[PDB]
């Protein structure tokens, strides 16, 4: 029940604003912890948003103008208006926790531990519109039929920009499911993978489906695994 | 030493003698804590709710 659940994602251009959410359930944002650690794969970090209400001086000499958000405590939620979102922000954020002094959990100490946090939401400010994802469904072959094993999947090719989520029979097939992430191309296309390895036996028999999501074009894709039938 | 002599038995000339005083006393020059090694801290939030 007591989770951080990320809301509120949607398309953002160069020019406008979008309200993201943090969503706290089971525990009440009233007298609770929220940090928000910014992360970008590869690299370091950096934690920014500074919202501990009450509205005095506390601000970071980084983000000044930029980074505006309320809170509302009764309804268990935090609301993000993220205004001027620079095109240079690709980061999936995540709220988090803390630990300060005064609970038992310290009568003699500091605090500081983050502990629990979210999942985080895929929000891109391209200058470019939204593209479709395209969905290939990679058939399995000779060698992945008599190999015991038979390897199968759809490949999501050529959609700008992220992101493309992969499910498989909607939830009924977990067992081998290996998610591939997407390639930067050239020309800034992406191109992700998603193999299950299953029995070769149920090939034909077993209806493989590969639900291909893209929440900011609002595309979602049921695509049928087959086997090479000429 | 004369002072307290003289205001002891609550008169200016005292007849020739030797009177009882006070003791001499010694103020402590350090106030030392000896306690045990412990660091551990007593779960009370367990105790309580």
């Amino acid at each position: 029940e007591v989770q951080l659940v990320e809301s509120g994602g949607g398309l953002v251009q160069p020019g406008g604003s979008l309200r993201l959410s943090c969503a706290a359930s089971g525990f009440t944002v009233s007298s609770n912890y929220m940090s928000w650690v910014r992360q970008a794969p590869g690299k370091g970090l950096e934690w920014v948003s500074a919202i501990y209400s009450g509205d005095s001086t506390y601000y970071a000499d980084s983000v000044k103008g930029r980074f505006t958000i309320s809170r509302h405590n009764p309804k268990n939620t935090l609301y993000l208006q993220m205004n001027s979102l620079r095109a240079e922000d690709t980061a999936v954020y995540y709220c988090a926790r803390l630990v300060g002094a005064l609970t038992n959990i310290v009568v003699s100490g500091d605090g500081g531990a983050f502990d629990i946090w979210g999942q985080g939401t895929m929000v891109t400010v391209s200058s470019a519109s939204t593209k479709g994802p395209s969905v290939f469904p990679l058939a399995p072959s000779s060698k992945s039929t008599s190999g015991g094993t038979a390897a199968l999947g759809c490949l999501v090719k050529d959609y700008f920009p992220e992101p493309v989520t992969v499910s498989w029979n909607s939830g009924a097939l977990t067992s081998g499911v290996h998610t591939f992430p997407a390639v930067l191309q050239s020309s800034g296309l992406y191109s992700l993978s998603s193999v299950v390895t299953v029995p070769s036996s149920s090939l034909g028999t077993q209806t493989y489906i590969c639900n291909v999501n893209h929440k900011p074009s609002n595309t979602k894709v049921d695509k049928r695994v087959e086997p090479k039938s000429c | 030493p004369l002072s307290e002599t003289k205001c002891t038995l609550k008169s200016f000339t005292v007849e020739k003698g030797i009177y009882q005083t006070s003791n001499f006393r010694v103020q402590p020059t350090e106030s030392i804590v000896r306690f045990p090694n412990i660091t551990n801290l007593c779960p009370f939030g367990e105790v309580f709710n």
